[PDB]
């Protein structure tokens, strides 16, 4: 990555062994739980593209989403070419080149154009688009990898209610990748889906009601 | 186990509009995915419309300006109103829904001239 | 989170591996006993609003204690808006915007914002505000999730009273945390639920007693 | 803590993961037995009172500990006041306020007025007066909390004796009394609960036996 | 490695032991499957042409993948050589020898020497070169050991969808070969090679359907 | 302990997390075993008197060896005592004091006066002194707690002669902590405890036998 | 070790408790394995003759090798006296005095002396020579303990050929590393100890066949 | 079973062009190995040529120069192409293939 050091200036730092197996294992232990996208992004603090494409080739399973991302990334590189298009001539001596789309995935980049246009002044920030166009594509699979419905998750006679909420909103997280309205669903479906006993109780507290009123309503 | 039936299927003539309509046992959000095909006397089976959970809906090329799928979760059925009918029509429309494997209508049967 | 470096300038550095993988662990393993804020105020030391928001985000269960927490920060950000409202105006060259509850919070202000926050002389400082919130939030699911009401522990016939005085306390500890208003509470309802031939010791020891006191008299 | 930094300044550094984990584990796995205390004193070298606090604050179980402890660190509070009372009056520009007891442990003081204070010149250290009234807290719950008097600590049959003597001592540790008391218990209670076996071994050595000439003799009763 | 120090200079450190017990067990864990050549790349980074002899040395098994990885660099080796052959002349004091292909590999060049050409200016870069080469080699390895080929990867009857498409491209992945084949590939064999319950939903969704859609689909069988 | 800082200046730093659980632990797992002598002197480099103090007074168990210890640290102290008895005076502005026997243990000196004997030009190591006192009394104790007689240790019928040398010189390195002869012994009584088929062979060697040569002979 | 510092003065660091554990663990898993010594070689990067010491006196169990390896360090110890004497005479004031074989082996020299040789202009680097030394005897030590001759490496019927060769490589390794000495014995026995059929594979592949050809071939 | 026939040999004046064709049956895709040896009366069997799938071919020295080898899989045969014989080259060629175990043709007579 490229961080600060003692003196004001910027300079590259190898990617640490801690950070990778922190990456590694979490996606071996977690998969595509919806926390898993933070993670990524907090362990990818000051990521050089290729150090974000390191972390992404060093897992071994999931080849299925691996291969998925890759064509979200591609659909992103386009976007970029054509929002952004390269202007073409004879570079100028110490002019950096322009950024393509292939080059902020890491693909037709060196590491030292990369830490170039990190750097620069005004920064041209590679590592940091990459990491939102990977963010978009884990979505994705996070959200497809969810098991359940929302519409089918519904409170067990005997379970309380604090572990039915628990179940929703991690269904809901899963769903879109939480980002959303996050508010019609729940004045609905988490009362309709709620067990027998508990639904007369949540339907007679009126309008009006906050998460932590309900669960010690129900408690 | 699973049960679908097309219906609202007929003969009309050129220029008029459609719109059949596919009832599932259950409820319609169970599926994974559900479509449209259809068949001509003597013509192999050509696809029509597709919708996938969670994707926009994807229509055949020959229909893409001219048909639309859509799902009525309240009613449990899947629509596909045809519309600006040609002589190419001509055919057994029959949907499908995929759980554990797929299930398929009987069809109806729409003829345009 | 922000650290000095060796000439003393407060600069950003990223969150480690190490605190990320510490937060998530002791969640899993203490869930929201009161031990917990403690640790999170700790592990948050020099934290941007980002990294508060890292750590809570990389939570994967209790979604709805989160959710909880959550209207809490939404709550105490249209106080600090109504208390500190935003002046208007175009932003003078070198000038730095006025944060709003929202940017305190990180969700609508960028990591560069933060830090110029957090850094200015005199500094604003948005991380130790969000963190005040977030503890505040804690607070209340650590009473949502307290097992037992204090009045529920007696102590057992054959229960050794040290052993009751562990469980006694940690009740206490719960609802709400350690404070003043305990020791009321304490000096009364300890005895009243001890078992018989304990509280007759107790009662004789007199007014005032320490807990040194009590706990010898009673083994 | 206060570290020294790479310049000779005296600069805070945030509690470490590392050091917060540790102490959490050795009240675990060790709860209050007596070696605990040197431990906690090698962890919180440089501490601020709020990180004493945080150490203190995170462990747990053991409430009836923790707040016998606070009992004790605010009885230490009150005496303080009383010998190092606060001067009243308007504050100088740029002068720092008088700590109180409760300023000491970490209760009223901000961190940035508990910086100050270490970091004066003369440096008023909050932080090991405050460690100070600690450790005296933890060392009267070690005692409590010893399970076994050394009257009731006898050799076993079939005991080893460096296992015995290993029991022995330890107790004392936590009974911690003296060095008097140690030498005049040693030459009195460690040969009566020996075993017969070993007893005989002993009383045969004669007066004057060292502790390793001891334990030497009565390696082979096993 | 050759590390960027506190100030601007290049300086020399140590291989770390955390990186090399980390090399080491990724081999005993994964062996050669593929995903351990860009592991290798991030340990590998800024090493001497030393740091990545020693890196591969402290593998103890797989003895016949590190010898037939040792021809491939002999190989590369003997190229280099060719291409860049060595001027041939008395060295002029306090200028630098010029390195031959055994020289990048670290077998007849010093510490001292691998230092020197990495931080001239112009660097002359052995150490990315000599990795290069191991890359090279160990892709061949990789090949070599990839235990099935994707005309034997067929969905297994209760084999839920997500993993007979996540073993389909891991075989892909070892197998290599090139994006065109990957695409070709899976336009065929994916389909025919799913299972019964699965392929008659496939068939169903029609052309043009991307994986994500299919794998949405199939997600009932179970 | 004491370590040299970026600047050449000399500087106190706090004993690491890291050695002090590293200490306990090979105590715990390999108590008096003699390799744990060069694993305090390593674990407690630049180590003050008070550090060594840290790390014998964190042992929980062995209080056995521990009381014995003492008495070796208090039969050093006198000794260095009465050949550097204390010159007596009044202390001029700015000098140090003379260390006593009881400041070399670290139980009548400040961590500022043993810093500040360790970093005067001329230096007055009471780190390095102690430690000597401490390792004197270590040996004892893994002499102490060798389990069994060299005389004792003889090559089994089954017993690969590697084997047997193996225990062989891990019993002479527990008597007199090695640091001795270690030859009289060995041109001795390393073959006439070996086995029965064995020693016949080791007989036949003749004068002069290299470690390696017999081993080889006998496998 | 010496390491440099920020001014690139070469100055002494203790040794960290993280390469010593790992040396002694090394020892515990891998005994004296060939793989073994490139990981002493790394572990002792930078290491003063003190440190080589401390390492190698760490280890406790494999006494009898220790003991072999402590002949050939003394046996090189005296080729360096004897082609590098020591020149007599009176040290100058502030010259450093010449080291002996003893010197090297850090038995009678203090850390001052070793750290002057070693950062002297020119450097006298008395740690690599002795690392050079006990490299030596190590190495002696696997060949002792390699447990198969070569020649008693023959493939089963069913073994598949890629599990001979590892089973091949793995004992020519031990018998005092790999050399190119070892590739004119490789072309040979590899194929006359192979099982019947794959030598006729073997065979008909003809001269100058690459391991992977070979292994190709017999799949 | 894999059985392996080599034709295409004969006499032939120096300068001249051949090709050796050994037919196998099955597909040749699914050797592991295959190669061209020769051995004339009174001269030691002699390797020629080589190819190892999914590895260029190799050739003796010997014919480096002036033979070529190359593999149809088309016509499931090994071909071994040969300008410039000389009357050294005379030799009976045989065909190697290996699957299992190594199978052998039984030769074809080149003479020059």
């Amino acid at each position: 990555p490229i961080v600060q050091n003692l003196q004001g200036q910027m300079v590259h730092q190898c990617i640490s062994p801690r950070t990778l197996n922190a990456w590694v294992k979490v996606v071996e232990e977690k998969a595509f739980s919806p926390e898993v996208i933070p993670m990524f992004s907090a362990l990818s603090c000051g990521a050089t593209p290729q150090d974000l494409n390191t972390m992404l080739n060093t897992v071994g399973g999931h080849q299925a989403a691996m291969q998925m991302l890759k064509e979200t990334i591609n659909e992103e590189a386009a976007e970029w070419d054509r929002l952004h298009p390269v202007h073409a001539g004879p570079i100028a001596p110490g002019q950096m080149r322009e950024p393509r789309g292939s080059d902020i995935a890491g693909t037709t980049s060196t590491l030292q154009e990369q830490i170039g246009w990190m750097t620069h002044n005004p920064p041209i920030p590679v590592g940091e688009i990459y990491k939102r166009w990977i963010i978009l594509g884990l979505n994705k699979i996070v959200r497809m990898y969810s098991p359940t419905s929302i519409l089918d998750i519904r409170q067990g006679p005997k379970e309380p209610f604090r572990d039915y909420v628990d179940r929703f909103y991690k269904t809901l997280r899963a769903e879109q990748a939480s980002q959303e309205v996050k508010n019609a669903a729940t004045e609905t479906l988490l009362v309709q889906n709620a067990n027998p006993d508990c639904k007369t109780i949540l339907k007679a507290l009126g309008p009006g009601a906050t998460l932590e009123e309900m669960m010690t309503a129900c408690q | 186990d699973v049960q679908l039936q097309e219906s609202g299927g007929g003969l009309v003539q050129a220029g008029g509009s459609l719109r059949l309509s596919c009832a599932a046992s259950g409820s319609i959000s169970r599926f994974n995915a559900m479509g449209w095909w259809r068949q001509a006397p003597g013509k192999e089976r050509e696809f029509v419309a597709r919708i996938v959970k969670g994707f926009d809906p994807v229509l055949a090329d020959s229909v893409k300006g001219r048909f639309t799928i859509s799902i009525d979760s309240a009613e449990n059925t899947l629509a596909l109103q045809m519309n600006r009918l040609k002589p190419e029509d001509t055919a057994v429309y029959y949907c499908f829904a995929a759980l554990d494997t797929a299930y398929w209508g009987q069809g109806t049967q729409v003829t345009v001239s």
